[PDB]
């Protein structure tokens, strides 16, 4: 139970860091920035653990080692 | 092929709404606030179609349908 109180504290997590930067990305596309959503965001990195932002950093490369007709010595 | 290149369109802007609303909300709670993230996220109201709109609106209707032991609709 324990595991799954921080599976779901981390997924909050995750999603508040994407959710921030994508609307940071959004302003700076727009012409005028607000630099105080980067601050909140790298908050966010402090918070997620380290263990949890491995897993969200390997998985575009895990979707890339699933996609081909092999999965590469063996 | 054309409904479905929609529905990639409409989800990229329901999750993009999504997105500044919630940053909005994170700013806002944190003090200084940024109102030029209302401007963009009423912009994709604008650009989310009527029918998709009103399918984000009936969900946590929806949910609360699927829910109890018994489909109130006979």
């Amino acid at each position: 139970r324990a595991y799954h109180r921080r599976v779901v504290a981390q997924s909050k997590l995750a999603r508040e860091r994407q959710q921030l930067r994508a609307a940071h990305d959004m302003l700076q596309g727009a012409g005028h920035e607000s630099a105080a959503l980067e601050t909140l965001a790298s908050e966010r990195d402090v918070s997620l653990g380290a263990v949890e932002r491995k897993l969200l950093a390997m998985w575009p490369q895990m979707q890339q080692a699933y996609s081909g007709d092999e999965y590469v010595e063996i | 092929r054309a409904y479905h290149r929609r529905v990639v369109a409409q989800s990229k802007l329901a999750r993009e709404r999504q997105q500044l609303r919630a940053a909005h909300d994170m700013l806002q709670g944190a003090g200084h606030e940024s109102a030029a993230l209302e401007t963009l996220a009423s912009e994709r109201d604008v650009s989310l179609g009527a029918v998709e709109r009103k399918l984000l609106a009936m969900w946590p209707q929806m949910q609360q349908a699927y829910s109890g032991d018994e489909y109130v609709v006979i």
